[PDB]
């Protein structure tokens, strides 16, 4: 899938990846918080409308009910900490590839290639995904917009300049 | 907890030339 | 199909086997579809 | 039941044994774990009833070898060029169907090997208002494992044996009481038995 | 790595006790490679707690364990008199058997020491010896003091005893000459 969003208020804070999302199989959970983001795959029990309740203090993980039989955990630098942010997630032969690159805008015309940032193996079936909305808690109202595009096996002819 | 609070609508937008990335490093 | 590496495998009958029955190792025999390369399936659902 | 521990000097290649029962010595791992006085258990290595794929501890690669007997299901150990710090309570353990191959399901009895060079001085017995109880005294003996009995073990109730006290000259002294009589003292390292009557 | 265990603990009858166990390593295949052994003082060790996720056979249900990171704990309930024994945690994740530093389980409860005096025998006096033995036993607390009166008086003593009747015992052997013994003794015992 292709994820794009021009929300310049730090609302998008990760993406959920899974196939059934009922704690039956493993599911990838990404939390793109302020600093030292955490990427852990486990058997999460996702809610109908998952979200982060920032109370400052971080969220108390209201997205999943319980998760104990986990297999992998990854922690690294934050991801892309009016600006437009684009994301591309692929799962080929068990390896999960992440492409992202921030380009300031005034989806305008032109070309802006994305850079590979994180490539980690998961080895799990990913069929459905859902974004995460960040809000403060008497819940604080807010709005956000993002773009979603489905990828397909294609063939492109890339042109490289002198740089 | 698990409360249904966030709502979402749908709309369409034309992506002219977006989605390009480096296939190899 | 594009695997690159050494598939190391050796006999371990003296370690992973017990006369009373070493049933701690399981294997998935039934599945809805074929498994993709480098994929894990730990679900205990009944097929 | 295990064999006794005879007083040996470093460099005589002594041997210990242990007898187990309740299993088949065909595919169950078995090893030996020692315990020095004042410390915990120390795992040395294990042996397989078939191909002896022995895996010794890094601190016991060239210090002790396993020479267990398979035809009689009795374990044995072999040593060579021993040291003074080799005195430890060796426990024989087996794999067992409880845990994995390295897990120890059962244990043996344990025998404390004693190493000394005091020529194995012979013991001595000496006798001692309550009458009502009597007792005997054992003095002038270097080896520690010395047992005292009453009437060759005819009286068991009301009999207590106190631990030996280390003397300044290196010897020991033991005291015993009995509820009321000939007190019998047996010395294993010297094979000397002395009888005394109060 | 070396497993760290408390040298001595202080429990109570009817209460619970938690023995710590740190320094446990882990390899690819699992992290529950934790097993405990019960070894009575001067007796044969017996397997008590292994695979804390399960329950061993023959072991009472009042024994259980837990896992929290690299630190494990042994939860024991219903402490009795016969429960006084040594316990060691084991880690075998890397196919290597390691043991802790040794744990001694002691229980508290409701506890007058027996003070007896015996004069030297004739065989000792004929050998120009005079040994004054003052026997102390039947005391639960570990506080005892041995002293004699001549003006206060080689002499050795051992405070700890052997686990045979669940009671402590101490004795001292005062070695003096018969000429100085006949020229005058009493045993002084201090206990809580």
């Amino acid at each position: 899938v292709y994820f794009a969003s021009t929300e310049k208020s730090n609302i998008i804070r990760g993406w959920i990846f899974g196939t059934t999302l009922d704690s039956k199989t493993q599911s990838l959970l990404i939390v793109n918080n302020a600093t030292n983001v955490v990427i852990k795959v486990c058997e999460f029990q996702f809610c109908n409308d998952p979200f982060l309740d920032v109370y400052w203090m971080e969220s108390e993980f209201r997205v999943y009910s319980s998760a104990n039989n986990c297999t992998f955990e990854y922690v690294s630098q934050p991801f892309l900490m009016k600006n437009l942010r684009e994301f591309v997630f692929k799962n080929i032969d068990g390896y999960f590839k992440i492409y992202s690159k921030h380009t300031p805008i005034n989806l305008p015309q032109g070309f802006s290639a994305l850079e590979p940032l994180v490539d980690l193996p998961i080895g799990i079936n990913i069929t459905r995904f859902q974004t995460l909305l960040a809000l403060h808690r008497g819940w604080t109202a807010g709005a956000a917009a993002y773009y979603v595009g489905y990828l397909q096996p294609r063939t492109f002819l890339l042109k490289y300049n002198e740089n | 907890q698990c409360v249904n609070l966030i709502t979402r609508t749908q709309s369409y937008t034309n992506s002219f030339t977006r989605g390009v990335y480096y296939p190899d490093k | 199909d594009d695997f690159t590496g050494c598939v190391i495998a050796w006999n371990s009958n003296k370690l992973d086997s017990k006369p009373s029955g070493n049933y701690n190792y399981l294997y998935r025999l039934f599945r809805k579809s074929k498994l993709k390369p480098f994929e894990r399936d730990i679900s205990t659902e009944i097929y | 039941v295990q064999s006794g521990a005879e007083v040996k000097k470093p460099g005589e290649s002594l041997k210990i044994s242990c007898k187990g029962s309740g299993y088949t010595f065909s595919y169950y791992w078995i090893g030996w774990v020692r315990q020095m006085p004042g410390k915990g258990l120390e795992w040395m290595g294990i042996i397989y009833p078939g191909d002896s794929d022995t895996r010794y501890s890094p601190s016991f690669q060239g210090q002790v070898t396993i020479s267990a007997d398979k035809s009689i299901s009795t374990a044995y150990l072999h040593w060579s060029s021993l040291k003074a710090s080799d005195t430890a309570m060796y426990y024989c353990a087996r794999q067992g169907d409880l845990g994995d191959w390295i897990l120890l399901g059962y244990w043996g009895q344990g025998t404390l090997v004693t190493v000394s060079s005091a020529s194995t001085k012979g013991p001595s017995v000496f006798p001692l208002k309550s009458t009502a109880a009597l007792g005997c005294l054992v003095k002038d003996y270097f080896p520690e494992p010395v047992t005292v009995s009453w009437n060759s073990g005819a009286l068991t109730s009301g009999v207590h044996t106190f631990p030996a006290v280390l003397q300044s000259s290196g010897l020991y002294s033991l005291s015993s009481v009995v509820t009321v009589y000939i007190c019998n003292v047996n010395h294993k390292p010297s094979n000397t038995k002395v009888d005394k009557k109060v | 790595s070396a497993l760290t265990q408390p040298r001595s603990v202080s429990g109570s009858l009817g209460q619970s006790v938690t023995i710590s166990c740190t320094g446990i390593s882990s390899d690819v295949g699992g992290d529950n490679y934790v097993s405990w052994y019960q070894q009575h003082p001067g007796k044969a060790p017996k397997l008590m707690i292994y695979d804390v996720s399960k329950r061993p056979s023959g072991v009472p249900d009042r024994f259980s364990g837990s896992k929290s990171g690299n630190t494990a704990s042994l939860t024991i309930s219903g402490l009795q008199a016969d429960d006084e024994a040594d316990y060691y945690c084991c880690s075998y994740a890397l196919s290597r058997v390691v043991f802790g530093g040794g744990t001694m389980l002691t229980v508290l409860g409701q506890p007058a020491p027996s003070v007896t005096l015996f004069p030297p025998s004739s065989e000792e006096l004929q050998a120009n010896k005079a040994t004054l033995v003052c026997l102390i036993s039947d005391f639960y607390p570990g506080a005892v003091t041995v002293a004699w009166k001549a003006s206060p008086v080689g002499v050795e003593t051992t405070t700890p005893s052997k686990q045979s009747n669940n009671k402590y015992a101490a004795s001292s052997y005062l070695s003096l000459t018969p000429e100085q013994w006949k020229s005058h003794y009493s045993c002084q015992v201090t206990h809580e």
